[PDB]
């Protein structure tokens, strides 16, 4: 499992989703976390909705075995699917 | 006059799901 983070240095509800993966790879083995920045790197929202192929306006900017998938909402709702399911 | 500008918080800290916050670049 690779789950990919768009932005964390920047604002602090993107950061609660990056570090909510980073909670998910501290309780496992199979679930990898990695954070790429968007302000920093000169990439936007703009960019991040052709790539994962959905018109996107806020954070979270996640993405989980390649595919876009919302973060921290999508996560929780993701998570809970699975260990409150 | 000379004032200062605060924001009251009904809901709590419950960690749950989000979906948005305006950031980018």
């Amino acid at each position: 499992m690779q789950t990919v983070i768009f932005g964390r240095s920047g604002c602090p509800y993107s950061v609660r989703a990056k570090d909510l993966a980073e909670k998910l790879s501290n309780e496992r083995d199979d679930f990898q976390y990695q954070y790429v920045d968007i302000r920093a790197e000169g990439i936007t929202k703009e960019d991040l909705q052709q790539k994962a192929g959905k018109p996107v306006e806020t954070v979270p900017q996640i993405f989980v075995d390649q595919q876009h998938i919302g973060g921290y909402t999508d996560f929780a709702a993701w998570v809970k699917e699975n260990l409150d399911a | 006059g000379a004032e200062d500008a605060q924001d009251d918080l009904v809901p709590s800290i419950q960690d749950d799901g989000s979906e948005s916050g305006a950031c980018k670049i």
